[PDB]
RNA sequence: AUGGUGAACUAUGCCUGAAUAGGGUGAAGCCAGAGGAAACUCUGGUGGAGGCUCGUAGCGGUUCUGACGUGCAAAUCGAUC
RNA sequence: GUGAACAGCCUCUAGUUGAUAGAAUAAUGUAGAUAAGGGAAGUCGGCAAAAUAGAUCCGUAACUUCGGGAUAAGGAUUGGC
RNA sequence: AGAACUGGUACGGACAAGGGGAAUCUGACUGUCUAAUUAAAACAUAGCAUUGCGAUGGUCAGAAAGUGAUGUUGACGCAAU
RNA sequence: CUCUUAAGGUAGCCAAAUGGAUUAACGAGAUUCCCACUGUCCCUAUCUA
RNA sequence: GCGUUGGAUUGUUCACCCACUAAUAGGGAGUGAGCUGGGUUUAGACCGUCGUGAGACAGGUUAGUUUUACCCUACUGAU
């Protein structure tokens, strides 16, 4: 098996993630 | 005997099968063949991989793949 | 909805602030925590076990 | 087997074209020795849209030399034209838009559109909405005209061929997606039944070749 | 009030069709029910003309147009063109 | 005709010479192998008469007793 | 196989006429007020377009361990949609 | 008249008394209902009944193509003089 | 709309008339078909894209025609997908 | 004829708002669950045409 | 001689669990025109396999009209 970089995949933009949610 | 006639499909009329009704020794590389292609049919209830040889001399009985 | 402790709290406000609530009129905690378990295991929420630390 | 939808067509039973609402057959004026060897005025009394067209047709007037008498003629409205134009026709006439001319005498270049394929059909090529043809040569020896037509595949011609000045109006009518079935009901009512169109996969065998 | 943020006239269409294609039905439409300027006059006063013609409410004028607009700017260009070779010609 | 008859292709191909022992069937699809592959899904019906009697056994069921030794 | 009969039911094109109560949502366009030098960003009004919606007549018959199924009916009836 | 309405009911002009009937109200049936306490524990399966239904006001979340969800949800009232 | 008074087990008093909510598979939708068992993930749909055709032509019909549908047509069109 | 393996601490480099198909609305389509509800049941009983 | 229970599970159920009861023992006629799901499931369709194609098939899902007796006899009542 030969090399496999995986920054080629993109996590999902999952709703908690983002930054443009907050409280307090 | 020794052949059962397997029926499949939603209509049993060919059934394009056939199956063994007794113990087989199907071998350490068996790697069942794909279904499409599967005619003869050897269960793995049936399949033994040792048996109960036993020895005249001695009198010695010994089970022994 | 934040604030929460003991996750009972958390259930409450998440249902009231859903609209989720039984007739007159307490919040349907157990429908409430029916969406979040399913959130739980669609991962809509992120989470991960920690991987072992490299020798 | 049976007959495949499309063998039904040549039947004319239910295809034939819903010609009650068209205003009538847009043609230019039929060849005379007045455009052979001068021109005829000619008033755009009215332009009005036609049914089963992409472009409005214009309802020119025009005198008769022969008798006393206005002789009208369905010319296709042209884009710019406005009503109480003089359109000229024949072979002197300005390159003017809206008038018709023969393509030898147009400058190289020149756009024009409805151009006759061959002298005396009164108008062949490009007919539809927004298109034209480009005088990209011309040949005065054994009188022909080489011109681009809106396929974009050359073609020649006789010189004497006529061709009115100036794109057809109603260009980028395909712009607008319909958004409907019902605005291609409503427009395929005026052309024939074509539409809608079954789908060959959803055929019986005996219907199409593709079904089964 | 501006009471539509994005939809325009093409919230008629309302959730049906998709964005898209309301957009690119939006664009049209607005340059299809825009009033235009009359050659004749100069009063702002042009209507559709069910897909190119484009009559005057005064002056009772008709001319030529766009299924969308009065003058598509292709027949602009032509009309410049036409114009250029006449003027080469007369001299 | 001519040349999609399959006299013409089994010319064509020099298989005219294989004699008896192609397959009922043949075409230019399907080799004759391919053909005895694909006859295995409906061999196992057994046939029979207007008495009726089992004028064949269906394959693999000949009902025939072999005398091991 | 030979020669003839049918679109009054039913499938489709066309010509010419007829039929479609009452409510809910609120698009362009336009009017007034408040901000910015302007585009414009809101507030309060008219507007009744949506191949909108609930809901009559009409259209069709999704559903009933429903009626009858030797029925009123060789396909109807009650509810429901 | 009632009523948002050619929604349902009564009445006005007008048109009908026509569907075989007399005697009791057995079992079992078709249609319409009620029921102490549990409220789906019946059934493969909430199959069928029931439950909110019109109107005024508060209020209405996730998602979203920003158009919609929405009458979301959940709440207070409806008589007469 | 507001303020007192008043009979209530009752107050859209018969009629009338959504149950609601949290998710999954499937199809975008409006819509249409197996008249008389299957109304659907089926058909159709605008959108997306390929092929041939510039008229002595492309798809065809016709026993044949000085025949006919596209064509009162012309590549922003026609016909099969 | 040689020859194939590194990624670190709760969200990242990022590609000229988003990285979506896990898509909103819509459905006499099918399926899982919750509040009200009630004779489906405990356990059946009664009235009317 | 009399008793031998109320239910959950269909990403199935030739099965096991909890709880009560003294106990929840095993079998025949079963009742395939008393009713019912899995099913003998023809006419619609889709996904995956085969086959150039027509079609079925190593599969699965969906929706789909077999309608007593007044005849005779048996039984329960009644002259
Ligand atoms: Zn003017």
């Amino acid at each position: 098996m030969g090399k496999q970089d995986l920054g080629k995949l993109q996590t999902r933009k999952m709703k908690g993630l983002k930054s443009k949610f907050d409280q307090g | 005997e020794m052949f059962k006639v397997i029926k499949t499909g939603k209509s049993r009329s060919k059934s394009w099968k056939r199956m063994i009704t007794k113990h087989t020794f199907v071998g350490e590389g068996f790697t069942r063949r794909p279904v499409k292609m599967e005619r003869i049919i050897r269960p793995s209830a049936l399949r033994q991989k040792k048996a109960n040889v036993t020895h005249p001399e001695l009198g010695v009985t010994v089970f022994l793949p | 909805i934040s604030g929460w402790k003991d996750a009972t709290e958390f259930i409450e406000i998440l249902a009231r602030k859903q609209g989720r609530l039984l007739k007159g009129g307490e919040p349907d905690e157990s429908g409430v925590s029916k969406q979040i378990l399913n959130d739980f295991n669609r991962g809509k929420i992120p989470w991960f076990v920690l991987p072992p630390e490299k020798e | 087997g049976r007959v495949i939808r499309n063998q039904r067509k040549g039947a004319g039973s239910i295809f034939t074209s819903h010609t009650r609402l068209r205003q009538g057959a847009a043609k230019l004026r039929t060849l005379d020795y007045a455009e052979r060897h001068g021109y005829i005025r000619g008033i755009v009394k009215q332009i009005v849209h036609d049914s089963g067209r992409g472009a409005p047709l214009a309802k020119v007037v025009f005198r008769d030399p022969y008798k006393y008498r206005l002789r009208e003629e369905i010319f296709i409205a042209n884009e710019g034209v406005h009503t109480g134009q003089f359109i000229y026709a024949g072979k002197k006439a300005s390159l003017n838009v809206g008038n018709v001319l023969p393509l030898g005498s147009v400058p190289e270049g020149t756009i024009v559109s409805n151009v006759e394929e061959k002298p005396g059909d009164r108008g062949a090529l490009a007919r539809a909405s927004g298109n034209y043809v480009i005088i990209i040569g011309h040949n005065p020896d054994e009188n022909k005209t080489r011109v681009r037509l809106p396929s974009g595949a050359k073609k020649v011609i006789s010189s004497d061929a006529r061709g009115v000045i100036g794109v057809i109006a109603g260009g980028g009518r395909v712009d607008k997606p319909l958004l409907k079935a019902g605005r291609a009901f409503h427009k395929y009512r005026l052309k024939r039944n074509s539409w809608p169109k079954t789908r060959g996969v959803a055929m019986n065998p005996v219907d199409h070749p593709h079904g089964g | 009030a501006k009471r539509t943020k994005k939809v325009g006239i093409t919230g008629k269409y309302g959730v049906r069709y998709g964005s898209s294609l309301r957009r690119q039905v939006k664009k049209l439409e607005i340059q299809q029910h825009a009033r235009y300027d009359c050659s004749f006059c100069g009063k702002k006063t042009v209507k559709r003309g069910a897909a190119g013609i484009w009559t005057c409410s005064c002056c009772k004028k008709t001319v030529a147009g766009g299924a969308y607009t009065v003058s598509t700017a292709a027949a602009a260009t032509v009309r410049s063109t036409i114009r250029r070779l006449r003027e080469m010609v007369e001299a | 005709g001519t040349g999609k008859k399959e006299k013409s292709r089994r010319i064509r191909e020099g298989d005219t010479k294989d004699g008896n022992l192609r397959v009922k069937g043949e075409n230019f699809y399907r080799d004759s192998k391919r053909v005895k592959f694909l006859n295995m899904y409906t061999s196992g019906k057994e046939i029979r008469n207007k008495k009726g009697n089992l004028i064949r056994a269906a394959s693999f069921q000949d009902s025939t007793i072999p005398d091991a030794r």
